[PDB]
DNA sequence: GGAGACTAGGGAGTAATCCCCTTGGCGGTTAAAACGCGGGGGACAGCGCGTACGTGCGTTTAAGCGGTGCTAGAGCTGTCTACGACCAATT
DNA sequence: ATTGGTCGTAGACAGCTCTAGCACCGCTTAAACGCACGTACGCGCTGTCCCCCGCGTTTTAACCGCCAAGGGGATTACTCCCTAGTCTCCAG
């Protein structure tokens, strides 16, 4: 594979803290979203060159928000653009600079930097997570609060949608993961014991974990034995099956590429799942049947990473940091595997 | 002071924008009350010394619009 | 409704805030500022009150919406 | 400066799978 | 006899917060003192002004007249 | 911030040293927590604030009582 | 009749508020007990001399009382002393610095200067008035308040118990007068119009009247018609029979002799009749009940606006209390006044 | 300074009650 | 009762005046309240500064005594 | 200007403030309390002037500004 | 970026640190950042008055207002 | 004190976007730029000592931001 | 050491600044009415309270010794003793 | 006019501060423990609704005088726009 990163300032040298793919793209072509200090989304046109390095152009800017922008999440169809942060809006932006971009919803009720956004599989439903301890799911349709998950006690750093709509995975800053029933509208599991995760000393103001896209099992990042990456299955989530070493910094993201790939084992099934993990240094990219990482890069950022992203398409691996540069992976043709 | 219960009804209403069925104590109605007396009176206070500022006797939004700017309103 | 904020209750109030002489204009303009920062401070004052898994606003959220406008009092 | 220091596809042995 | 409720450590990091490092155990009965007087002392203002509104039941409203009338309004 | 139940009994128990067939709010309740905390924090930095005057670090009985005589509620 | 004028300042050249005598008193000799700005609450010894003129002789000295005394009380006994003021706490007094006195039960609950109080006939049951628009019943054996009467919109500064035990009069700043049952503990009747009474121009701290001391009349001063005391009945009282004119300063106390005298227009239609004293803010008027005019009036005595009154026990003293730091008695011969029953 | 006028006990006028 | 010499203080009070605002009038009865806030106030400092030296263990006073009551006192 | 008290009078005040052994540099801060003192009070009669369109300052503006901050 | 030298701002606040306390060192770096803030909030309350005085009606300015803006802030 | 020179004053008024200037503006420009020096560095103190530090901080000044709400 | 900047300084000229209508929108006036204040069930459905639960990190005793309060002796200094001069002050 | 109020000088030593001396009781675990905290949940119950009627004080509309926001113009006043030494910040 290659890695490319970018030296010039997307957001005019300020910190980098979300990045995202367009969902909806399906061909060769993606649309890549990014959040920074500058309190503007700008969302960039990525698609490789005639070498196969990444090539980033400009499409429009985003300057709604008042203070900074901490997520920035596209619709798994890709029509509306979840962003929110230091002001603590969440704005449904919808395609009306290259382009141009309007707020469809406004989905207050957050207090200061929200920092995780997952969109639920049918996209009319979703997760917020914010500093202010709680977690509010909303109606994308009607646009208003429906419930209500304030049972956190710290910084709600991380928050995943389970693919299957069945549950809500939830990680915060006072190292205990909170699982919601979604039926139930309460607390359907709580482990904070094998501590098991990293404390305040963590520098990485994101805890993003992220379901497997079949939603079989549950990748949480910024972990302890040392820093470590645990992993745990729907028929068990109070013990995890494994933790994936990662010596040096912690990690603070988890993505999972939504292309299913041939196998060439956490999980036992005929297809097998490629996902990137973000430290705040390096990157390990492991697969569902091999244990040990495939891929590592390190010493491309000067900074600690902020966010990841996998193409539509699994073609490209955006990587952000908090110097205010990114950077891409890129991988040939069906490098990464088989599709199914 | 302003008339107790068309305040009252203006916050409910207000209120009721943001989700229905909200029941509010009275304890926090005169809370809030209070604050917007509190708000009122001084921006009142700053608006006429603005306007004495302006050498005009009489009051201008102009004044209301300053100072807004100037208290990071707008 | 909106229209609560009484126009010689508004001279009454500006007579407690000192002021000389008075436009119609105001009378109106005061409601647009009472309905905006209102909005503002009953909006952070309902995040404080479901923080405390309460379904009523209290006066503690009311005396933290003013500390955060600046306004303690 | 940073001196990068870059491996391929090895089809590393610091960061062996360790299990429990 | 719930008085002894504030206990040695409570203080010990309460002095913490306060800006001290040292202080003696003998500092524990003082302030449980001054805590209830003071206490008394705020109540009774508080009590006063419940008993205004025709209320059997105190409110936060109270505390905060209550600090008024001492000059510590929060 | 300190403790809740050894403060609710207190609170209760001068209450009842006031008059018995009374009724307090939760709210309130931890509404008078944090502003006796805040008292009692503000004359600790006083006490600190003496104490440093007495250019000694340990603090004894005078300092609060000067705290209080100083600005005279008792 | 013969009236004598304190010219020593008897707290320190401070306005005094208030006076009453010892309604334990039997004899020749009756107690005194004065309020000032010094905090302090000053028993004296009245007793007239061998000329007749009134003598006074200092007792105690009670500065419990962190501020200014407005209003001091005693029992229908004579042996418990009521004491408020700026402070707003409610003394009872008890006799344990010629002499000492302790407090027994400490009726708190008022928030600010405390103007009128008066004793039940039992004993028992407290009336207090003050600034901050009600009045509270207390319980002199529990020493604890069981009833509130919040309906008061602005200063209270009067206020008199029913000697049959049956209502509460009260007058405010509000120029309303407000009745209480003493049995259902709610507004009985509300009188505003005929304004009624004055409003705040009066520069009187107190409002105090009083009712007839067999409770079937009610003595309200401080009425406007030019300034008047304007008389109720328990027949009705939401209309006067008659009331007293006083044009000049406004009235502002009533208070009535406990000895009742026999008959020598009339107010009321009794074997009896009643003497009383009214003062305003430079003069005194002395009526009795048959007679419509007054039989008395003292006037040009002190400096400054007249505070309180105080009949003796007897009928033979009636001390007179001002603002300027100095106070005066009326001292009348043998059943001057008349023949008591 | 004050002019004291005193009043003996006559068995005035200008204050003489007028009934309704 | 009053110590400090009076017209001094009135031409103290005056000259403040026309600092901020010239041809102010005062007469005799706002000079004397302006008094008896005065020595009002300075004798309760004093009164503070004594017995907080008291505390100090220290017969003498210097002003950081008086520093320490108003740095007490939030007036900064 | 802020000379108009003298240092004897500060000394003789202090007498009856109930101290006995003084330093001098006190009769400098004194001043700066005195003038910081009264320029709230000055400023307050002022305003209350200002209400009642009153040019002279009077004694009752004096008296219900101490009562403001308190000390009547 | 920065427009005022740093040795006259270091020497003044050598000067009130040695009113106050001597032996107080003061480091580059959190001189720089200091005096950076420094400018940014006084360029911030000059543009305050800058619209104060846009809305005075009257292009050059005159130090009043800016003390209006002054008791806006209520900092004194 | 005088350190804040006057012509380095007008150029941040050029940058601040006036055109006419009164000359008595220096003092005051000064003075109320000295009171929040004081209060920032009384702040920075006060962290400092409860650090045990002698030295000023970058943290002294973020502090001091997060206090006067300018962050 | 040496090169940008600032401090000292004329020019007038554009920018405040005060005067003079000047009218039109605004300060009190009036009549009533129209919501403003209120209180009373109604108990229905909202609300807290006590206690049980458990169980776990805050709370309690103590070694223990040494960093910090406590005492002696300076010891060297700035009052406050007396005063001799000025010196503002009441009339 | 005089008259008490003030001011500034000379040093003895009283006492604030500094150093030396001393002991003793806050940290600092280790272990016992306990109530602090979290939910249910039945039981208590407090705040209440809200209508109208009672009823009544204030709101609103319109008038009419008239005070003032703003225009006009004359009036002064204050940074140009260099001119020049300087002086010192910073680089070498």
């Amino acid at each position: 594979m290659k890695v490319i990163t970018c030296e010039i300032a997307w957001h005019n040298k300020e910190p980098v803290y979300s990045l995202d793919f367009q969902h909806g793209t399906a061909g060769r072509i993606h649309r890549l979203a990014s959040a920074g200090v500058d309190t503007n989304v700008r969302i960039w046109k990525v698609e490789k060159g005639p070498d196969g390095k990444a090539i980033v152009e400009f499409l429009s800017n985003l300057a709604r928000h008042t203070k900074a922008v901490n997520v920035v999440r596209f619709s798994p169809t890709g029509e509306i653009l979840a962003s929110g942060g230091d002001d603590a809006v969440i704005l449904l932006w919808k395609v009306n600079n290259k382009e141009n971009w309007t707020v469809v919803k406004t989905l207050r009720g957050h207090l200061e930097d929200v920092y995780d956004i997952c969109w639920a599989t049918d996209g009319n439903l979703m997760a917020s997570a914010s500093v202010d301890n709680t977690a509010i799911i909303w109606d994308v349709s009607k646009g208003q609060k429906i419930s209500i998950f304030n049972e956190h006690k710290s910084y709600v750093q991380g928050v995943t949608w389970d693919p299957l709509g069945q549950y809500v995975a939830t990680l915060s800053c006072d190292r205990v993961l909170r699982v919601y029933s979604i039926q139930k509208k309460r607390v359907a599991f709580n482990v904070s014991k094998m501590r098991m995760f990293h404390d305040d000393s963590m520098k990485s103001f994101f805890r993003r974990l992220s379901f497997t896209p079949d939603g079989s099992l549950l990748l949480t990042p910024a972990g302890c034995v040392m820093n470590t990456t645990y992993v745990f299955s729907r028929k068990n989530l109070k013990r995890p099956i494994a933790h994936l070493p990662c010596p040096g910094k912690a990690t603070l993201a988890v993505r999972c590429c939504p292309v299913y790939f041939e196998l060439r084992e956490l999980m036992s099934l005929p297809y097998r799942l490629v996902f990137a993990v973000a430290s705040e240094d390096s990157v390990l990219l492991y697969d569902t049947q091999q244990s040990f990482p495939f891929g590592y890069v390190s010493n491309i950022h000067y900074h600690t990473l902020s966010d990841i992203s996998w193409s539509s398409d699994g073609a490209f691996l955006a990587i952000s940091s908090t110097d205010g540069y990114c950077s891409f992976v890129t991988f040939e043709k069906d490098e990464l595997g088989i599709p199914l | 002071l302003i008339r107790k219960l068309p305040f009252q009804r203006l916050v409910r209403e207000i209120a009721q924008d943001f989700k229905t069925d909200l029941r509010f104590q009275s304890s926090a109605v005169m809370a809030l009350q209070e604050a917007c007396e509190a708000y009122l009176v001084g921006l009142f206070e700053d608006t006429n010394l603005c306007a004495i500022h302006a050498k005009r006797v009489t009051i201008m939004p102009k004044d209301i619009q300053l100072a807004r700017r100037i208290r990071g309103e707008r | 409704n909106i229209q609560g904020i009484t126009k010689p209750a508004i001279r009454r109030l500006a007579r407690r805030g000192g002021v000389k002489r008075i436009s119609g204009l105001i009378y109106e303009e005061t409601r647009g500022v009472l309905k905006v920062f209102l909005e503002n401070v009953i909006r952070d004052a309902v995040t404080y009150t479901e923080h405390a898994k309460r379904k009523t606003v209290t006066a503690m959220d009311v005396v933290y919406a003013l500390k955060r406008q600046g306004r303690t009092l | 400066v940073l001196q990068p220091v870059k491996i391929g596809c090895v089809w590393l042995q610091q960061f062996a799978a360790c299990f429990l």
